[PDB]
RNA sequence: AGCCAGGAUGUUGGCUUAGAAGCAGCCAUCAUUUAAAGAAAGCGUAAUAGCUCACUGGUCGAGUCGGCCUGCGCGGAAGAU
RNA sequence: GAUGUCGGCUCAUCACAUCCUGGGGCUGAAGUAGGUCCCAAGGGUAUGGCUGUUCGCCAUUUAAAGUGGUACGCGAGCUGG
């Protein structure tokens, strides 16, 4: 058992994906075409990364997972680049919105009673790479 | 072991017993811990 | 002190004998006999056995948790049975028992063969496995460490005799 | 390694070391060091005592050294005879007392500063203490 | 809180002072007001335990000797050079 | 102190690298549902998997823990007819 | 009112802080061979070239060519460089 951070678009380039469950014993390209079904819908490269629950010789099917928050916040921010350590320099300090536009994406599957607790942890991630509230 | 006139636990693991009026360390994990007064 | 101050109960059918210091218990696995130091009373007092220390011995309470443990382990021993497994790893090792006797095959130029006491019998349901069964507690860990050292668990594969219990630890060899 | 910047003369009689200290309680810091034990502390080690401090704390807090290495010290060299004046300078020595505080430190928990001053303690001739500040 | 229960000291000086720190008792004084001054030796370990509070060196305090309850504050303590010991407490009246 | 159970949500936190996932080092070192969980103790993995403390509890039924003051002892302790 | 001093030779003897052999723990000990420490003084422990040499360098050996004490052991035993 191998993995790999996957792409949802490319199955089979050697070095970062071919061993990544093509070479598990899960059908990359029944993944790849069956998650590609799944990301033929999701935005232009969400690496949404799910939990295998797969087989060895050809047979498959997944469970699911909810998109990413760090992939999506240097959107608005024009970088594309990384601190070596954040609140010294940031990367444009950006609005709530856009970290509540990311709060829209672990919203439907988590389990509290008041749903409002959830705006920390989106920010403990967002001290940590510069995202800081007004 | 290593033989010194300061013995000492080393880690939680380690233990100090008395055998033969020898205070030595006994270590469950890391037998680099092992230790004789002397 | 808890050791001691805990009774030793006693199971039905175990007849005990207190003459004194000297004391034997016999069951169906056999006869046990122990002579416990001059600071312990050993007493029949119930259908259970009491530890507590004599008068005029400083050790005391330290060898009524002694004497505790070790007739719990002989009532225990003669009633029921204490049975040590070897488990044998080595490509070429096995083991075989001809009677009284283990007739150990462990990577050596001479053959060995372990002589066993009066009261522990080996069977092996396996070439790579003995299965020590005795009345004794004492005889037959110092049985199973014997067998144990002519091929004591050496680190990287794990090689040699080593207990079911045991787990060995493994480690990689210096790199390059 | 202190030392006097100048002094009044260049070698100082062997003397003595009776009597209890002064300097005896804590009075820059919160936590100190005191000798238990009597005898001569060179240059040398309370440097190594002190280098041993600072280390033990990394720039925390603030540290005082009570002691001066202020009587010198001579030796003859190897193969000299009796007499023939008196030997040269080589070292520089606080008499210690049983009772002086020889460091003092604050800006740090009691904690780091009771593991501070035994590896301080270690790189020094004397038995020693730890101590708190004490109110009047 | 601090009731600090004393005796009255028969005899002074040195080797009278050191005979009672060899007895686990120490050497006091209590002066202050225009009464004479008073001098009480006291238990070490009981006064010992108590000036580990903070206040016992800031707060009223109260000696019995003879059964008379004196009230005091602490002026000065002699500490020993080198060991968590008391030789000697000044106590003003207050 | 013995003896049963869990270690999660963002998440492979960010950087770096061929890859660094709690566990190379480096900065953020806060959340989170909750009875609980240090952005993770060393092991261990090429690296993750895995391993398990911290973590909070249950059943168990009399003392237990670890500092100070000291007393007498122990080690530290090898030499030549 | 004398205790002959370097090295060699002959003969040695003790100590162990052990060079080899023996027994062992840790190893960054796979094996072979090592490293380090612990126990052990029973026995064993070079020939030559150069130099008065001790020593040392070099050549070639050996399982190893141990370290020290004995008036830097030994000239009423030899030598006398
Ligand atoms: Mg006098
Ligand atoms: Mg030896
Ligand atoms: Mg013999
Ligand atoms: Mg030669
Ligand atoms: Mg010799
Ligand atoms: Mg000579
Ligand atoms: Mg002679
Ligand atoms: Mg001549
Ligand atoms: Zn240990």
């Amino acid at each position: 058992y191998v993995k790999l951070q996957v792409a949802a678009g490319m199955a089979n380039p050697s070095p970062p994906v071919g061993p990544a469950l093509g070479q598990q014993g899960v059908n990359i390209m029944e993944f790849c075409k069956a998650f590609n079904a799944k990301t033929d819908s999701i935005e232009k490269g969400l690496p949404i990364p799910v939990v295998i629950t797969v087989y060895a010789d050809r047979s498959f099917t997944f469970v699911t997972k909810t998109p990413p928050a760090a992939v999506l916040l240097k959107k608005a921010a024009g970088i594309k680049s990384g601190s070596g350590k954040p609140n010294k320099d940031k990367v444009g300090k950006i609005s709530r919105a856009q970290l509540q536009e990311i709060a829209q994406t672990k919203a439907a599957d988590m389990t509290g009673a008041d749903i409002e607790a959830m705006t920390r942890s989106i920010e403990g991630t967002a001290r940590s790479m510069g995202l800081v509230v007004e | 072991m290593k033989v010194r006139a300061s013995v000492k636990k080393l880690c939680r693991n380690c233990k100090i017993v008395k055998r033969d009026g020898v205070i030595r360390v006994i270590c469950s994990a890391e037998p680099k811990h092992k230790q004789r007064q002397g | 002190s808890r050791v001691a101050k805990a009774p030793v109960v006693v199971p039905a059918g175990v007849d005990v004998k207190i003459n004194g210091q000297v004391i034997t218990i016999k069951g169906k696995n056999g006869e046990l006999t122990r002579t416990l130091n001059d600071a312990v009373e050993v007493k029949h007092a119930d259908n259970t056995l009491t530890f507590g220390p004599r008068d005029g011995y400083a050790d005391g309470w330290a060898q009524a948790g002694t004497a505790r443990a070790l007739l719990n382990s002989m009532v225990i021993g003669v009633t029921e049975g204490f049975t040590k497994k070897l488990q044998l790893v080595g490509v070429g090792y096995r083991a075989a028992v001809k009677g009284n006797v283990i007739n150990l095959s462990l990577g050596f130029s001479h053959p060995v063969d372990h002589q066993l006491p009066a009261g522990i019998t080996a069977e092996c349901p396996t070439q790579t496995e003995i299965v020590l069964k005795g009345a004794d507690k004492q005889v037959i860990g110092q049985v199973a460490a014997d067998l144990r050292a002519y091929r004591r668990p050496e680190p990287y594969k794990g090689k040699g005799v080593r207990y079911a219990d045991e787990v060995v630890r493994t480690k990689e060899a210096k790199k390059k | 390694m202190l030392q006097p910047k100048r002094t009044k003369f260049r070698k100082m009689h062997k003397g003595r070391n009776r009597g209890l200290a002064q300097g005896t309680d804590v009075s820059f810091g919160s936590f100190g060091l005191k000798a238990v034990g009597r005898g001569r502390l060179t240059a040398r080690q309370i440097e190594a005592a002190r280098r041993a401090m600072t280390r033990a704390v990394k720039r925390q807090g603030k540290i005082w050294i009570r002691v001066f290495p202020d009587k010198p010290i001579t030796e003859k060299p190897l193969a000299v005879r009796m007499g023939k004046g008196k030997g040269n300078v080589e070292y520089w020595v606080a008499l210690i007392q049983p009772g002086k505080v020889l460091y003092e430190m604050d800006g740090v928990p009691e904690e780091l500063a009771r593991e501070a001053f035994k590896l301080a303690a270690a790189k020094l001739p004397i038995k020693t203490t730890f101590v708190t500040k004490t109110v009047m | 809180m601090f009731t600090i229960n004393a005796e009255v000291r028969k005899e002074q000086g040195k080797g009278a002072s050191r005979r009672l720190r060899a007895a686990n008792k120490f050497p006091a004084i209590i002066y202050g007001g225009k009464e004479a001054p008073l001098a009480i030796e006291l238990d070490h370990d009981k006064v010992m335990n108590m000036q580990a509070k903070a206040e016992f060196y800031s707060e009223v305090l109260t000696i019995v000797v003879d059964g008379k309850e004196i009230k005091v504050k602490a002026q000065d303590v002699q500490r020993h050079p080198y060991k968590p010991k008391l030789q000697h407490i000044d106590f003003v009246r207050a």
